[PDB]
């Protein structure tokens, strides 16, 4: 932590000379302050949370003051909280994997923002009675997106 | 919502719709 | 006037609550008297030491799970934006201003011969002491010349 | 999405931010998602409910205060339960010290907690009684309490969306009028300023011309033939660089046009207007924010 050397006087040199000015399309530190709020889930929310998404998916479909209607008008709005709970939740996920093809001409958050949708299609297709990580799962998405749009270049 | 009746039965759905209201109710 | 904060002071980033301490300060300003260097032009060697901590701290504070080391090209280039952020956040050149100010010969002597403290540190004898800090006599003149 | 011209936001003296008075930073922090700034507000009805609210506030306070009271009740009632079961033994000084310890620093923990709820309430209340269009709010979970509830009194917004919303309800004759009005009846230093801004603000007076062209709701392109490109043998291809960026352009559009038809969470949706915003400064300037791709 604390250490000088010419070695380590370099590492600075570098970035000063050259990061005066900032290029925003790889400046990831606003959308990684906004994830941060986000503390990893459990394998019974695992379950609980698509379960939501499911009964939500289901009501809204349905949809279209007594306790039927009270219970139906609750789920229909607690299965879209629960998928964005949940894509927010994996997040992290998402840039982590997005790391792994920077640097070959794409923009880092071009990679963040492909996974994502390939994550936004995981949360929904998705059942939780296969019984993987949903994780994993995640990262299967997010990479064949990702080198989905890479198929454009 | 095509691949959530597609993947699952619709019995399924309405099991896990009921189970959620009375997990509410509950 | 190589002082190191009796208390840290909050850096006030726009996104991460970084703050410098004693501790760093110290390490820094005794690189700056290792360099040897005149007091302005050690001045770059302390300011360049303490954004070098300062931006390894908060890119590894920043770098949390998705960034751990990774080094080449990811790990630098956050390293790259937050340099490139602290060079002109505000708070930052302030506390280096408090921190090892740029001094002219008149900045050292008036508040050496006002303050009373700084004598006694510096062990010069309270025989010359006075408020009027900037009230030149001709036997100061070769003291600000050699400043 | 729409996006501010960049030329009329970044550069002091920022005539964007001359005409709407707020500062180069602020500006920058709502333009680019990081900030939130109130608009229309409710005048018409709040006012009345204005002591309704404050009751609100009054009884949760103290919903609190005796929630608070059983919390330190459960660290007093359990060290005088340990110390009666302890010090019926002829035990040490030690054996009562530890408790007392133990149980003041929980003590402490929970008051600390109590008097954190209690502020953070009243500066619900004192966010509430002062809120106003334009103003600025940072945190996101104080504007989203907020809003959840009391946005029935408020809307707000981020991004070029809420500046593009603040102009158009914008009384540029009114502002030229109170300009003037104070470099006539004004006698300080300090009136230099309203003489500045009078000077950005009344050009749009003078000869109309809305500033609503300070957002962008289309960007034109620019005949292709004047921005060629060449292929060259061995697979290598020369580029004018600027298709490039239009290139870029269209596909945050697109992407963000694919991301809001599933409905996608609204910070991915925030992230991706950021970049498309960032995408076409690019396109018409660099240099100024700072290098480019």
């Amino acid at each position: 932590d604390f250490v000088w050397d010419e070695e380590e006087s370099e590492a600075l040199r570098q970035a000063r000379k050259d990061a005066e000015l900032t290029a925003s399309a790889d400046s990831v530190r606003a959308y990684l302050k906004q994830i941060g709020k986000v503390a990893l889930l459990n394998a019974e929310e695992e379950v609980e949370l698509a379960k939501r998404i499911e009964a939500g998916l289901y009501a809204t479909q349905k949809l279209a003051p007594v306790q039927q209607r009270r219970d139906m008008q609750w789920i229909c709005r607690d299965g879209d909280r629960a998928k964005n709970h949940l894509l927010e939740a994996n997040l992290r996920l998402v840039v982590s994997l997005a790391k792994r093809y920077t640097g070959r001409g794409m923009a880092f958050l071009d990679l963040i923002q492909e996974g994502n949708l390939g994550l936004i299609r995981a949360v929904e297709k998705f059942d939780y009675t296969k019984g993987y990580k949903f994780s994993t799962y995640a990262t299967w998405w997010i990479r064949q997106a990702i080198t989905r749009a890479m198929a454009d270049q | 919502w095509d691949m959530l009746l597609e993947r699952r039965s619709v019995e399924e759905l309405e099991e896990l719709l009921k189970e959620r209201l009375d997990l509410i109710k509950a | 006037r190589q002082e190191l904060p009796s208390e840290p002071i909050p850096i006030d980033l726009s996104d991460v609550t970084m703050r410098i301490d004693a501790e760093t300060a110290k390490w820094a300003r005794d690189e700056a008297r290792k360099t040897g260097l005149p007091h302005n032009e050690a001045r770059a060697e302390f300011v360049d030491v303490v954004t070098y901590v300062v931006t390894e701290r908060a890119v590894a504070r920043i770098g949390r799970g998705w960034l751990t080391r990774d080094d080449k090209h990811a790990w630098e280039k956050m390293r790259a934006d937050v340099v490139g952020e602290l060079e002109d956040h505000e708070q930052f050149n302030a506390a280096l201003d408090a921190l090892w100010p740029i001094l002219t010969p008149e900045d050292v002597l008036a508040q050496l011969y006002t303050s009373h403290e700084r004598l006694r540190a510096a062990g010069a004898p309270e025989c010359l002491w006075r408020a009027d800090g900037e009230a030149w006599t001709v036997s100061d003149v070769p003291l600000l010349d050699e400043l | 999405a729409p996006v501010t011209h960049i030329w009329y936001f970044k550069g002091v003296p920022s005539r964007l931010g001359y005409l709407l008075d707020l500062a180069p930073k602020d500006l920058e922090k709502i333009i680019y998602f990081a900030a939130y700034v109130i608009t229309s507000v409710d005048d018409e009805m709040r006012h009345n409910e204005l002591s309704t609210l404050e009751a609100e506030m009054a009884v949760e306070k103290k919903a609190v205060e005796d929630q608070r009271d059983a919390d330190l009740e459960a660290r007093a009632q359990k060290l005088e339960a340990d110390l009666a079961e302890l010090e019926a033994e002829g035990a040490k000084s030690d054996v009562r010290r530890k408790v007392r310890d133990s149980g003041e620093r929980e003590m402490r923990q929970l008051r600390d907690r109590a008097q954190r709820e209690l502020d953070r309430l009243d500066e619900i209340w004192n966010t509430f009684t002062k809120l106003a269009p334009k103003q600025l709010i940072v945190d996101e979970v104080l504007y989203r309490e907020l809003q959840d509830r009391y946005g029935e009194y408020f809307t707000g917004a981020m991004g070029a969306e809420s500046i593009k919303k603040l102009i158009e309800n914008f009384d540029i004759d009114a502002e030229a009028e109170s300009l003037r009005e104070v470099i006539r009846s004004g006698k300080g230093q300090k009136k230099l300023r309203a003489l500045k801004r009078l000077k950005v603000v009344a050009a749009f007076q003078q000869s109309g011309n809305s500033p609503m062209g300070m957002v962008l709701d289309a960007v034109p392109v620019i005949p292709p033939e004047l921005r060629p490109m060449v292929q060259l043998d061995g697979g290598r291809f020369a580029t004018s660089d600027l298709n490039d960026l239009y290139r870029r352009v269209i596909n945050r559009n697109n992407r963000l046009k694919r991301l809001i038809d599933l409905g996608a969470p609204e910070i991915i949706v925030n992230n991706e207007k950021r970049m498309l915003q960032e995408s076409v400064d690019a396109l018409f300037d660099n240099g100024r924010r700072g290098r480019p791709v």
